[PDB]
RNA sequence: UCUUUACUUAUUCAAUGAAGCGGAGCUGGAAUUCAUUUUCCACGUUCUAGCAUUCAAGGUCCCAUUCGGGGCUGAUCCGGG
RNA sequence: AAAACAUAGCAUUGCGAUGGUCAGAAAGUGAUGUUGACGCAAUGUGAUUUCUGCCCAGUGCUCUGAAUGUCAAAGUGAAGA
RNA sequence: CGUGGGUUAGUCGAUCCUAAGAGAUGGGGAAGCUCCGUUUCAAAGGCCUGAUUUUAUGCAGGCCACCAUCGAAAGGGAAUC
């Protein structure tokens, strides 16, 4: 899966 | 299409198997018999050298 | 006079090799480490056309010695090299058809081809479809094979320079007849501007050195002087002699 | 000396202040280049423009050529207290651009229209 | 001072001294770019001469011109 | 330790993929970098003439820590100092003297007692005559590592020559003692550096080549 | 005056992400201690279209033990050509 | 619009990269060349079949051919303030 | 001819991508207008993650280093009836 994706994820557990 | 890859899920780009969407069953089958094979031949290659030493 | 077309080539504009098609240049892996003291393993991946030449390539994988990756070369095929072929490249590589030997390293007699000049320079010499050079001697005081070209030239090269071992393959090309303008026409598409060509006499002066005449006659000598200049080259440069060979043309 | 495990030597990442300026680029900041007053030039009152306040509940404006729909929008909740739905805009053929701003069903176009009062 | 020394120096170019001297830097400034800010003048007494003076606001280029 | 295993992993050609290891030899340097080390190695290469070469031979480390040690004891007098000075505005000062055409003239008037050359000083024609100069007038002279050093003495950043023309009484036998020293290394050897090339040191390859043709 | 030939730093050509050059060792092997070591040769990969990456596991020593961290070695030394 | 050009076929010439042919005012510059003699470059003749004679004096091209003819600048010798 | 009206898009195009090609920079030529060359004989960058909760920059770590840019309304291409 693009990066773009993987980051927004990240931001969502950094939460 | 390639970015419609991108809207389904993971069950619609793979399958439950080593190399799942990647390669084919019967070459994930000759990749594992040539492992195997060829990691057993390596250890008898190295005791027939190490008995003419 | 105007220039000629001998003289526009040089310019390059609308005689520019047509290499769109092309799979990259041909060559030797890097002379390294690994190739210098030891051998690496390749595997052949495929055997695939180029276009533009006779022969066909080999694209070959190795593992890179210095960082987890892989790294395809593109070889010219040896006859007889297949898919999924291991090939052998270094000081220590084996004497197999398709392995990559620096040419002190194999015995007087050996065919190879895509031999290098100099060592590194990655394969220069046989390397036309059908093609090879014979190691005709050892000369290991000075560190130097002596060698036969195809062209029948004998030659002189470092021992470290490389080669493949076999001649390469799509030989026999040239014994089928074209037949048909056509396909010459195929044939130069894929290539450069270099056909077809009309004849110096079948020109007006203006446009070259044969051109003119109440009939169609070169007028003067054909044969040029290594010393004529640009514009003046058309004919035969250069020509210790001329007219049918009667005889046998190797040495 | 230092281990170098990269033959490959790069420029040495060094310290970057950031600007401080002995005085102002420019001496007053420039006021607001297009407030609501220079957004909006103008209502649209050809037949055709007030059969769609009349029906459709569109307003029509002219608007300025810099002024892009999310600044229309703004321009119009600011001077009308009114809520807008969407705003499709086009460059007329003369280069003013029209905007064709549609109000949520709260609002009624032929009322703000008769406030602001072209009927 | 050194600068009449300097002077006289100079005018010896086919001294061994100064061919060497002459071999090393040709060298050196031929390993640089075509034009480079030289730090300080390498004839210090010839640039004073010339009107240069060790003062903020004057500079030194090296500059190297084809021959023929 | 039933669960650890000892993997030893193969480096050999075309085994493992080899380990990072330290690649200073090959390192492919900044331009300046290869600039100022193939001037160091061009300039021991070529036969290097008298004149230049007598710059080689510099003052040992004893003898130019005892060098030093005196001419801390004369240092010119700092801005803060000249400041206090000039509000009492005094006795006669001793100080070591720098500036090279300052030196120069003192050395042609043999004044100066003790001369210092700094052995890199760019461009060398500011001191090449040195030697010549102080051996004509009979003037001790020692070829020193400084130029940042003789700086340090005379509160420059650099400072090409320093000199002594009085010491005070207290420090005459110091300074005595110290020329018979530095006499015994320049001025005494100067006939004999006078007529020695420097220079057509091989490198190490070079060297290597030289020494395996030697014995055969 | 000519021919042949040394040196390397200028100059020239070529290559690479400037990665393993040169000299010594270690280790064996053969040879040969012809008392004695002088040398010489190698110095981890060849049935197979697999795999090879995380400062390396291991070994060892410090740390203040703990979730860990660091050094040395593993992977000889020397010259930074 | 042809009987001309092209053409496949035939033959000759040059060249192994420090190269041939060609470009640029120059260049740390270019085309052939992502090339390497089964190739690139330069010419002639013009499918197949059959054949392709004699002349190297001339002009040209070419030659590890003889040398002491001719023979620039620099250099060398003599005369001369 | 005179006077007005008329072209509404997240989904159609452009915009993005690369093609033959064009073209800055590093450099080198050229009296110079400029020419070469396009990854080179350059010290050529910009991501990830945690935090810290001092603040969205230094710090903590890591990670990889190719070489600007322009060039298609018929090529490639997220999404409407
Ligand atoms: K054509
Ligand atoms: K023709
Ligand atoms: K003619
Ligand atoms: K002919
Ligand atoms: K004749
Ligand atoms: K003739
Ligand atoms: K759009
Ligand atoms: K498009
Ligand atoms: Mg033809
Ligand atoms: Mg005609
Ligand atoms: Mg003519
Ligand atoms: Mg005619
Ligand atoms: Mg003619
Ligand atoms: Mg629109
Ligand atoms: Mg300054
Ligand atoms: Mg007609
Ligand atoms: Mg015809
Ligand atoms: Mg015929
Ligand atoms: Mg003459
Ligand atoms: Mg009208
Ligand atoms: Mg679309
Ligand atoms: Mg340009
Ligand atoms: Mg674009
Ligand atoms: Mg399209």
């Amino acid at each position: 899966m693009r990066a773009r994706w993987r980051k927004k994820r990240t931001r969502r557990l950094k939460r | 299409r390639p970015r419609q890859y991108a809207t389904v899920s993971k069950t619609h780009k793979t399958v439950s198997r080593a190399y799942g969407g990647s390669r084919c069953a019967n070459c994930v089958k000759e990749r594992i018999i040539r492992a195997f094979l060829i990691e057993e031949q390596k250890i008898v290659k190295k005791v027939v050298k190490e008995q003419t030493e | 006079g105007r220039v000629i077309r001998n003289q526009r080539k040089g310019a390059g504009s609308i005689f520019t090799s047509h290499t769109r098609l092309r799979q990259g240049a041909a060559k030797l892996r890097t002379l390294d480490y690994a190739e210098r003291h030891g051998y690496i393993r390749g595997i052949v991946k495929q055997i695939v056309h180029d276009s533009g030449r006779g022969a066909p390539l080999a694209k070959v994988v190795f593992r890179d010695p210095y960082k987890y990756r892989l790294r395809e070369e593109i070889f010219i095929a040896n006859e007889g090299v297949h898919t999924g072929q291991f090939i052998y490249a270094g000081k220590k590589a084996s004497l197999n058809v398709g392995n990559v030997l620096p040419l002190g390293s194999v015995p007087e007699g050996t065919i190879v081809s895509n031999v290098e000049e100099k060592p590194g320079d990655r394969g220069a010499l046989a390397r036309a479809s059908g093609n090879y050079v014979i190691i005709i001697g050892h000369n290991p005081d000075e560190n130097k094979t002596r060698v036969r070209l195809p062209s029948g030239a004998k030659k002189v090269i470092s021992s470290d320079a490389r080669g493949v071992i076999g001649v390469i393959a799509g030989g026999g090309r040239v014994d089928k007849p074209l037949l048909k303008a056509g396909r010459a026409f195929h044939k130069y598409r894929l290539k450069r501007n270099s056909w077809p060509k009309t004849r110096g006499v079948a020109m007006n002066p203006v446009d070259h050195p044969h051109g003119g005449g109440n009939h169609q006659h070169i007028g003067k000598a054909s044969t040029i002087s290594r010393g004529a200049v640009s514009g003046q080259k058309a004919g035969l440069i250069a020509a210790r002699r001329t007219g049918l060979l009667r005889g046998s043309q190797k040495t | 000396l230092k281990v170098r495990t990269s033959a490959t030597f790069r420029l040495p990442k060094t310290l970057k202040l950031a600007r401080a300026p002995k005085y102002a680029s420019k001496a007053v900041p420039h006021y607001n280049r297009l407030d609501s007053y220079k957004v909006i030039e103008q209502p649209i009152t050809s037949e055709t423009a007030m059969k769609k306040v009349e029906d459709g509940n569109i307003l029509v404006f002219q608007v300025s050529m810099k002024a892009n729909k999310y600044q229309i929008k703004k321009a119009v909740k600011e001077l009308y207290e009114v809520d807008v739905l969407k705003v499709n805009t086009l460059v007329r053929p003369n280069g003013t651009k029209k905007a064709y701003v549609r109000l949520t069903a709260d609002y009624d176009a032929l009322d703000i229209a008769n406030r602001i009062g072209y009927i | 001072g050194a600068y009449k020394y300097l002077e006289e120096l100079q005018r010896k170019k086919q001294s061994d001294v100064l061919r060497f001297l002459q071999r090393v830097r040709v060298w050196e400034y031929r390993q640089k770019n075509v034009i480079h800010r030289a730090a300080r003048p390498t004839r210090p007494d010839k640039a004073r001469r010339l009107g240069y003076k060790a003062k903020q606001g004057f500079v030194i280029y090296r500059v190297r011109v084809r021959r023929g | 330790n039933p669960l650890t295993h000892s993997t030893p992993k193969n480096f050999g050609i075309g085994q493992a993929v080899q380990p990072k290891r330290n690649l200073s030899r090959y390192v492919k340097w900044p331009e300046y970098v290869r600039v100022q080390r193939q001037k160091k190695i061009l300039s021991i290469r070529l036969k290097v003439p008298p004149t230049i070469a007598q710059f080689q031979y510099t003052l040992d480390r004893n003898t130019a820590a005892e060098t030093f040690k005196l001419f801390n004891k004369y240092r010119p007098e700092t801005a803060a100092e000249k400041k206090e000075r000039l509000t009492k505005e005094s006795p006669k000062p001793y100080a070591v003297k720098y500036g090279l055409n300052h030196v120069v003239a003192l050395i042609e008037n043999k004044k100066a007692k003790l001369v210092l050359i700094a052995n890199d000083v760019d461009p060398i024609e500011l001191v090449v005559f040195l030697p010549a100069l102080c051996k004509k007038m009979g003037v001790p002279y020692a070829i020193v590592k400084g130029k940042a050093r003789l700086g340090t003495l005379v509160n420059q950043k650099t400072s090409a020559v320093a000199a002594l023309t009085e010491v005070r009484a207290e420090d005459e036998a110091a300074l005595a003692k110290l020329v018979s020293t530095i006499d015994a290394n320049f001025a005494d050897k100067y006939d004999e550096v006078k007529k020695h090339w420097g220079g057509g040191i091989l490198g190490n390859k070079a060297q290597a080549k030289m020494d395996k043709r030697a014995k055969n």
